[PDB]
């Protein structure tokens, strides 16, 4: 009566083995953490979304409001929850786009679902229900996709696809974000039109270099790529022109030594007089080769020692240090250059072009110019981003990768396949699955008809973040879909979106005029990914936790 | 008297101890009691590191977490080695051993000994040996029937994953097995399937490979993705920096040596990569069109790699030590280890050679073989865990399958066996039995302690068991006398009987054999002991 | 496998209770605890028996041989030895004599259930064994009794219970030791020519003053009290005042006053004058009509003041204090008068006669001697004990308690008669149990002979504290039973004992009989319940 008896027969684990049970409330508690961190990510959503501070243990800060960045940075404890975690960060590495709405979406799939488990629906019947309406979901989105790409570079037309995704992600000026990254997508493309070949893109190819200071309007497009280095012997404007021949060598610049035990050998003092002079006419002789082929600059991959660079002085000869690896091969891709371990004479077919190397002052230190020109086009340009902070260069960078992930879903599949922004998107679906749920008969149209239900949580972020009331907003806009579709064709109420601040009241017209749209590609995914993170979090009767 | 003996020790026996066996059994049966059943719950395991563990196996669940009761070592052991020969049977035998030992206790209470109790289990058991050979349907090889093997291997994909995953890996553990079995009979399971993790689109997009497939990729940008017509030559030797031997080194007397016994590095090398271009004088007939690749099992100085770009040559370094086994059986050639001696005969053959590079990692394709001796299987995941629940459910699924062609007989499911034992143990006379008196008792308790599995199929169903079972027993009982053999199985779905034949569920003959003689052995010894102890020097 | 399931049961109860069942433990495990105060016990007896030294927690020492006296001061956590402890103090409670038979005799019957138990049988048919071979015990030692005696009243004939008695404690003292009992035995006694139905005798009677210095010898017999207190007022008048009348008060010598808080309320100055007298004048009424009536002595139990010490003094009439109320009626028997808590005046019939009174120092401390001679006493007296250690005394004393405890057994009933000493009862009683295991066949035949075999440690005991063999001496003895003579056998110490046998009725070395019947019926009452526990039930602390 004093004590309990402390489940008898405990024993059998350990005592920091715990047991957790859809029954006692605990899938309506970790339905319940879901919603700690998920009104975390529901004010980071939309051109108005609110970025977040995280400090990691080393004092390295992050602000970023993507989904699948901050989880990264943040301990997670609830088993669960990383089922939600490891789903953001999915969809970032494969489609690059569209990762706050696996967050948002996986997250409303559980809150309906308290209601859905409340009613007695048993777990097999909800993961029925929402896998018959995700099949249905994906057939309604190619329905309803309009427009399309067509050809793959042109000025306006990469101004309606990664103009609306660079939007949610540091909003600020629409026109100055857009042409940076524009810039650099079109020299990363082969053209070549009428060929026939195959299309091909890198979302490496394009680097973002953060340089402190300046002005966002002051940034710039570079065709080569931009370091950070000090020439050794001297800087050369290169303003005789007529371009120049260039070398990449991943070996270092020195007299090759022996694996094994590398020593000296002087038997007699005849040999002791010869051995200063004998490696001068060493890298004379190597050095020599390369310089009466032309080429005035050349590229290294390790330490070159300082005998080797007094004769690369004499001859006016650049010297780059290309540390690592993955620096130094991007370097042949921009001047077409294929690299040989050899120090002898490079082959003329492997030498590069670069019509001019330049070292100025950016961001107080030397930075050198590989940026090229419009003839001999160069692949992977970099973008010269300036800020006065550098927790916005951080995320700006990943803003710009978002936008090279958006052209990366233009080669694979057959097109752009444009959709309705502005949470149009989602909107259509409700009154699609709402007509799909009646026409199901038994008791699966419960979790069908919940499922469009989720689906409500777009338009009443974008309405919230905005300043708006939802409940004034939201209602009206569905008089454009309660009017269904009249006896002629031709109806242009599809494009009918949440608007932010301004005059409210639904507007924006038709989205069309405003030329934000989304990618069906990434709808697709991201569909996919947010039910299955929620059905597995569905599909767990027991959690089973160690040491804590 | 312990006490005497060592200054601190701990033990507890007779009914000290029959507590023991009984309640630390019942524990671990309950926890196993849900799992059991394709509607039986989803367990994930956290530990302190980070790793998530999820999967319905209950092999799993024993190795991830500590068991600090020694008598459930005990079974956590037999249930291990349960999995590792016939691979399955890990939960029922969990559930056979706490029950046996639960259905023999009240018996222990009330007088009975437990010798002659195990003694009648042993009788017991080797009835349902006899009882097997007619249970059993023997079943012909020389058919070639795919719906058979097909309705086998969907009985352990049900109860690991839902309709959903069973669908896409039927076809696929089927379309593994058939090259599996051959004109020898022989069946290799380690080298004929394997079970490769990446990451890649969903769970569901998870496709089956005619061909063995790599971690490794094409390191030199120029050389060839993807070759038409490939002859892959296996080389167990690798150019690279060597041992040394000691690091006995070089001396050079001048500056003009130095450079003159550098180049005796690349003197070993470059001879290896000349017989290579002698073998591909021979195969230079249509050189456009086909191709030459070479896989290494260990890796390959970068400096050699530009000598294989100049040709087109693929070459592949750091493979594992069992893909290299797999190229004869592939491709169709043989391997070489020393490369002075080079024939045409050894080299390989492919129809399709690609790579798909995804992220930083580079995979390699090889299919479209004239005569494929084996293949392989890739496995596509969502998130860590995915990649190991579909490992556990794809693994657990081969040796049903491939115990299949091992004998000619296969064992209906559904509960048929178990329920088939109880009618048959209680109706027996015990005259022909050689256990009399006392140990008729200790047969009644193997008997009911069977009837609990097909129980625990319908507690996770949600109806109950006992009023599913009435209907059972009334069905076999006009069988008969209606001159009329048919297996009597249960269906969870609307909660009646059926027929594993007709429905297609089926077991394999290892799994049960091996199940009852391994249950009844532990369940006999933690009968037997009396008292447990605790001592050691530490 | 590092953790054991700690048993379901570990909740129920708590954690200070301890088990031991059968199979569990005890089982001839208990039976081997108590050994080590057995082989106690086994040291203390006889006439050769070795004291123990045993310090209580309050610093006090105690040396003795009695077991009742040893287990008494001793704190044992062992339950089942307070089984064995609490049946050594009825033994001295009640009869007196024989606390060392009581557990020697109940420890060896749990030795010998040893072999017993490890053959199968069952402790149900144990205890059976015991009651019936108890219950033939008591029926022969009747027939082996040559020792009875109807006089009750000679000193020659407590020669042969009261002397035996005092033989083994303090064995150095034999015909000192015994002439202060059998002297102190017949004071007490009224003379009478034939005194029957039993007169009156209690342990009372006798009692015992110690007093440090002089050696044992100088002992003498006193038929009086002697208490240690201060004489006040005047030296006593010796035998000049011959027989005086002593009145015992048990109330204080005092104006009488009302048990609630009274005060003096003078209202005017002329009772201020007469306050002063008239205190005086009022206790002296009353002390008046005591020396008319010749009381030379008066005892108060309370404090007497010393408005009425003033006028005792002047008629030379002694006052005693006697805080202690349980020695005031001790003193009232050696004048024979009656105790009057009222004042008043003395009246002839219940008053006391004392013969002289007189103050004296025995050790250096004076004390008074009550020491009445050609009197008339009844049921009083004391013996005076010198000795030079107080330690060693405290025994005597006890010698002394358990040797008017053999008066009172040998008094109260119709007799206690006699029986042979020195393992002479010890071994007859062998041959009486082994016979009687063989007139009934049965399964208690195994109970009945080990029943035997444990009434040999007695006569080897006086063998093994006498330095002498037990398998030479003690078997040549059986075979001297071999046939009166042959009762008479028993056990010898000293250095002429390698024959192994001297006449019991040379010493005249005798037990009681109504003794040694009390003792077996505790000692296998004692060992049947060690036998009759299965579990045990402690606690915490
Ligand atoms: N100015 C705007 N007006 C209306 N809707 C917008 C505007 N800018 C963005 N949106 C919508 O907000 C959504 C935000 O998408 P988001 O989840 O941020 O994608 P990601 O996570 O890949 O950055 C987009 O789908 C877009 O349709
Ligand atoms: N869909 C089903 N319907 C009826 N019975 C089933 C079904 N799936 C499995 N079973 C039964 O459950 C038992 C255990 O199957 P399984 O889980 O594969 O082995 P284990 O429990 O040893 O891991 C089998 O004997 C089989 O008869
Ligand atoms: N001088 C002696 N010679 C031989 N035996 C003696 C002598 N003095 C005592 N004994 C024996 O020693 C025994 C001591 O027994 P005791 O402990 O006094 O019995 P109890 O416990 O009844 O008092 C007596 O039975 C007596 O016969
Ligand atoms: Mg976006
Ligand atoms: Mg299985
Ligand atoms: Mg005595």
């Amino acid at each position: 009566s004093l004590r309990l008896p402390q489940n008898p027969n405990a024993g059998l684990f350990k005592q920091g083995y715990n047991s957790y049970s859809n029954a006692d409330g605990q899938i309506i508690k970790s339905i319940a953490a879901i919603r700690e961190l998920h009104q975390m990510c529901l004010t980071s959503m939309g051109p108005c979304g609110r970025n977040k501070i995280i400090v990691n243990h080393l004092g390295k800060i992050i602000i970023t409001n993507d989904a699948a960045t901050m989880l990264r940075e943040l301990d997670i404890v609830h088993p669960a929850v990383k089922v939600l975690v490891m789903a953001t960060e999915q969809q970032k590495i494969d489609m690059g786009d569209g990762t706050n709405l696996v967050m948002i979406l996986a997250g409303e799939l559980l809150n309906v679902s308290e209601k859905l488990i409340s009613m007695g629906l048993s777990a097999v019947e909800i993961i029925q229900g929402y896998n018959m309406a995700r099949k249905f979901t994906l057939k309604e989105l190619d329905e309803m996709v309009v427009g399309e790409i067509t050809d793959k570079n042109d000025k306006n037309e990469l101004l309606k696809m990664i103009k609306p995704v660079i939007s949610s992600k540091k909003y600020g000026s629409e026109d100055i974000l857009s042409e940076l990254v524009s810039e650099a997508v079109s020299h990363v493309l082969p053209v070549a039109q009428q060929a026939g070949e195959i299309p091909y893109f890198n979302v490496d190819s394009i680097r973002v270099v953060k340089i402190m200071g300046g002005s966002l309007s002051n940034s710039t497009v570079i065709k080569g790529m931009v370091f950070n280095r000090e020439p050794e012997g001297h800087v050369k404007s290169l303003s005789e022109d007529k371009k120049h021949k260039v070398a990449v060598f991943t070996c270092p610049l020195d007299i090759a030594n022996t694996e094994t035990k590398g020593t000296v050998l002087l038997h007699n003092a005849q040999e002791m007089l010869d051995f200063s002079k004998g490696e001068e006419k060493q890298i004379d002789a190597m050095m020599k080769e390369i310089a009466d082929m032309g080429v005035e600059c050349i590229v290294a991959g390790a330490g070159v020692g300082e005998l080797a660079l007094h004769y690369l002085n004499r001859y006016g000869i650049l010297v780059l240090k290309v540390p690592s690896k993955f620096e130094l091969r991007r370097l042949c891709r921009v001047c077409g250059a294929t690299p040989l371990p050899r120090l002898g004479a490079p082959t003329p077919e492997e030498l590069g072009l670069v019509e001019t190397v330049k070292t100025m002052e950016i961001g107080g230190d030397r930075v050198t110019v590989f940026k090229q020109e419009q003839g001999e086009i160069s692949r992977t340009s970099t973008i010269i981003l300036r800020g006065a902070t550098q927790n916005n260069l951080d995320d700006i960078e990943r803003a710009i990768d978002d936008g090279v992930a958006a052209v990366k879903g233009l080669m694979k599949p057959s097109g752009g396949k444009l959709l309705p922004g502005a949470g149009a998107t989602e909107i259509e679906l409700i009154s699609r699955i709402t007509k799909y749920g009646e026409r199901t008969p038994g008791l699966l149209q419960l979790a069908i008809k919940q499922f469009a239900v989720a689906f409500e949580v777009v338009p009443r972020t974008l309405a919230e973040t905005a300043g708006l009331d939802v409940n004034e907003v939201l209602p009206n806009l569905y008089a454009a879909h309660n009017v269904t579709e009249p006896g002629a064709v031709k109806t242009d109420h599809l494009y009918k979106g949440v608007d932010i601040d301004g005059e409210s009241d639904e507007g924006v017209k038709d989205i069309r005029e405003e030329n934000i749209y989304d990618m069906l590609a990434t709808k697709k995914f991201a569909i996919n990914v947010a039910t299955e993170a929620a059905t597995t979090v569905l599909s767990i009767d027991q959690i089973i936790m160690a040491k804590k | 008297s312990l006490q005497l003996l060592n200054p601190k020790a701990e033990s507890l026996r007779r009914d000290a101890a029959l507590k023991v066996n009984v309640t630390s059994a019942e524990g671990l049966q309950s926890v196993l009691e849900t799992n059991l059943g394709p509607k039986g719950t989803l367990k994930m395991l956290v530990d302190g590191a980070g790793n998530i563990k999820l999967t319905k196996d209950g092999k799993v669940l024993l190795t991830e977490m500590q068991i600090q009761s020694p008598t459930a070592v005990l079974i956590a052991r037999a249930a291990a080695a349960q999995d590792e020969i016939t691979g399955d049977g890990t939960t029922t035998v969990v559930c056979l051993v706490g029950e046996l030992l639960r259905q023999a206790h009240r018996f222990i209470q009330e007088g009975v000994h437990p010798r002659i109790i195990t003694d009648g289990f042993e009788i017991a058991r080797k009835e349902s040996m006899k009882f097997l050979d007619e249970f059993k349907i023997s079943k012909t090889n020389l058919s070639n029937d795919r719906e058979f093997l097909l309705q086998v291997a969907r009985s352990s994909l049900l109860t690991k994953v839902d309709a959903d995953l069973t669908e896409v890996l039927t076809p696929i553990v089927t379309d593994a097995v058939l090259s599996v079995y051959d004109a020898q009979a022989d069946n290799l399971d380690l080298h004929m399937v394997e079970i490769m993790q990446m990451q890649h689109l969903s769970p569901k997009d998870t496709t089956f490979i005619k061909g063995l497939v790599l971690d490794h990729g094409g390191r030199h940008p120029d050389m060839p993705t993807r070759v038409k017509n490939a002859y892959v030559l296996i080389l167990n030797v690798s150019l690279e920096y060597e041992k040394t031997e000691v690091n006995s080194g070089f001396f050079y007397s001048s500056a003009d040596q130095r450079d003159k016994l550098a180049a005796s590095e690349r003197k070993f090398v470059d001879a290896k990569l000349k017989k290579i271009i002698d073998l591909k004088n021979e195969v230079c007939g249509m050189d456009p069109d086909k191709g030459f690749v070479i896989i290494n099992q260990k890796g390959i100085d970068p400096m050699s790699l530009d000598v294989f770009a100049k040709h087109n040559i693929l070459a592949l370094r750091r493979a594992k030590r069992r893909n290299m086994e797999r190229l004869q059986l592939v491709t169709g050639g043989e391997a070489q280890n020393s490369v002075e001696d080079l024939s045409p005969q050894i080299l390989g053959f492919s129809g399709l050679v690609y790579q798909e590079t995804i992220g930083e990692e580079k995979f390699t394709y090889v299919t479209e073989n004239t005569d494929p001796k084996s293949c392989t299987i890739l496995i596509k995941g969502s998130t860590h865990y995915a990649l190991a629940q579909t490992k556990d459910a794809v693994r657990d699924g081969l040796r049903a399958v491939a115990n299949v062609l091992k004998d000619k007989n296969i064992i209906p499911g559904a509960g048929a066996f178990y329920i088939a034992l109880s009618r048959y143990l209680r109706s027996a006379n015990m005259n022909k039995l050689g256990a009399k008196g006392k140990t008729k008792t200790g047969i009644e308790a193997f008997a009911e302690a069977l009837l609990v599995i097909p129980k625990t199929l319908v507690k996770n169903s949600g109806f109950d068991p006992l009023d599913v079972l009435a209907m059972v027993e009334d069905e076999l009982d006009d069988a008969q006398d209606s001159d009329e053999t048919r297996y009597v199985g249960v269906d969870l779905n609307i909660g009646d009987s059926c027929d594993p034949t007709i429905e297609g569920i089926w077991d394999s003959y290892r799994v049960l054999r091996n199940a009852i003689t391994g249950a009844t052995g532990i369940a006999s010894n933690l009968l037997l002991c009396d008292e447990l102890l605790r001592a050691g020097r530490s």
